[PDB]
């Protein structure tokens, strides 16, 4: 409950990391797509619905973690 | 529909020397409202010299075929941009006017509104 | 020239003050005329502070090089009157046997050495050294809890800095140092000591 | 200088346009210049004696 509430670019790349190597692995898509053939521009698509089953779990540095959902951040 | 007008005589046509080939920018006086202006005219498509009594029309609204005011001869379009003896800034695009003065007849000016000119020799 | 045999006792009143024992404040202020009682006797010791905690005890060898001798002059009444603390604050510097001779005696009684020049000025005053607080042992776990970091992994300043030195601090202590900013002036940052 | 505000009417009404900082004006601009310092933090992880290095040595 501690870390900042704003996603960060670190943790909007690698959610748009491995939610586009997931999507290119068929995984279930959450956004009824429109065409969108790089699964790079569906990850985006999904990031701004707000609909990315992914939960980041931030380190603090000292080994306590604290968990964030996507859902539950803002994005730029 | 007229925001402001009057009578004014231009003293400087240019103040600082020429800068512009097609733009010069003249100093003003009223007639017994005292409201300096410093106008810069397009003088390729009406030339204007020195000592030239020339009337003035502030217009919010013109108001071919609703039959504008077209009585006088040189009109330009432009918005307020700064209220700073109130002066008030107009910009034509590049133009400036700086009608400066007397804040009580000044009143019907604000910031971000439309403002025609219409001028004309005498 | 007196601008010294004064400064020098108005910086180490200054100094065991800042270390918290209790000077009264008449005490510490003097004009060179305060001291122009004594200015003509003691160029051609007469200057020994004893101060007590709310106790150190300062000394001025007036031989340039202390040897070990001239400490033995005082290890003796430094166990006599069971203070525990002192100052050796000399003219040239200790002579390169002496200095073991402090650490040899070391957890019996402490016995810090400054120069002369090192101590007149204060540099806890100068503009280039901020604010150092020494904090309490609370201090120390109110922060390490608040960062979560083990008493080690904090910044380190060395023992025989002169900060440090001034301060008079063991291995161990944390420092909390007020860097002044621009737009805040309470950069705060901490330091354990080496 | 002139133009009182006994209840925000003189009689030029355009002197109330001198200074204008209206309510709806000084709130957003407040949740900007919030909005902008929370934004201008620095990002947790973010190589920052990679960005030294770099604005050093260039």
């Amino acid at each position: 409950r501690i870390t900042t509430p704003y996603m960060t670019k670190y943790e909007r790349a690698r959610v748009l990391g491995t939610r586009a190597l997931q999507i290119a692995m068929c995984a279930p898509v959450m956004v009824e797509l429109e065409g969108e053939t790089d699964p790079l521009l569906i990850a985006m698509k999904e990031l701004k619905a707000r609909k990315i089953p992914i939960i980041i779990r931030r380190y603090l540095p000292d080994g306590s973690y604290e968990d964030w959902g996507v859902d539950e951040l803002i994005i730029t | 529909g007229i925001l402001f007008e009057d009578i004014f005589d231009v003293k400087d046509i240019d103040p600082e020397g020429k800068k512009f080939d097609r733009v010069s920018r003249l100093h003003c006086e009223s007639e017994s409202f005292k409201m300096d202006l410093i106008l810069d005219v397009n003088i390729q498509i009406y030339p204007v010299d020195l000592g030239d009594k020339f009337r003035l029309v502030i217009a919010s609204t013109l108001y071919d075929r609703p039959s504008r005011a077209d009585q006088f001869e040189y009109v330009m379009y432009g918005k307020v941009y700064r209220i700073e003896r109130l002066s008030a800034y107009v910009s034509y695009g590049g133009l400036l006017m700086r009608l400066q003065g007397d804040a009580n007849n000044l009143h019907g000016f604000e910031v971000d509104s439309r403002v025609y000119l219409l001028m004309k020799k005498l | 020239e007196t601008y010294r045999l004064w400064k020098i006792r108005k910086t180490i009143m200054q100094l065991c003050h800042d270390r918290g024992y209790l000077v009264t404040q008449d005490e510490l202020d003097q004009t060179l005329e305060e001291f122009k009682a004594q200015s003509g006797d003691k160029p051609s010791t007469d200057l020994t502070v004893l101060v007590a905690h709310n106790q150190m005890f300062v000394f001025f060898p007036e031989e340039p090089k202390v040897g070990i001798k001239t400490i033995k002059v005082y290890c003796q009444r430094m166990q006599e009157e069971n203070i525990t603390r002192a100052l050796i604050v000399v003219q040239q510097g200790m002579t390169p046997s002496a200095k073991q001779s402090l650490v040899d005696m070391a957890p019996k009684y402490i016995l810090e050495q400054f120069l002369q020049q090192e101590l007149l000025i204060n540099i806890t005053e100068h503009e280039l050294v901020p604010e150092h607080v020494v904090m309490t042992k609370e201090e120390v776990t109110e922060l390490l809890a608040r960062y979560k970091l083990r008493e080690n992994q904090l910044p380190r300043i060395q023992a025989g800095d002169p900060v440090a030195r001034y301060f008079g601090i063991k291995r161990g202590q944390v420092v909390k140092i007020i860097r002044p900013s621009e737009t805040a002036g309470r950069y705060i940052t901490y330091r354990l000591v080496q | 200088k002139y133009g009182i505000n006994d209840n925000g009417t003189t009689e030029p009404r355009v002197l109330y346009q001198l200074d204008r900082i209206t309510p709806t004006q000084v709130e957003k601009f407040l949740e900007t210049c919030r909005d902008k310092y929370m934004r201008a933090q620095m990002e947790p992880g973010s190589a920052v004696g990679a960005l030294c290095a770099q604005s050093i040595g260039e």
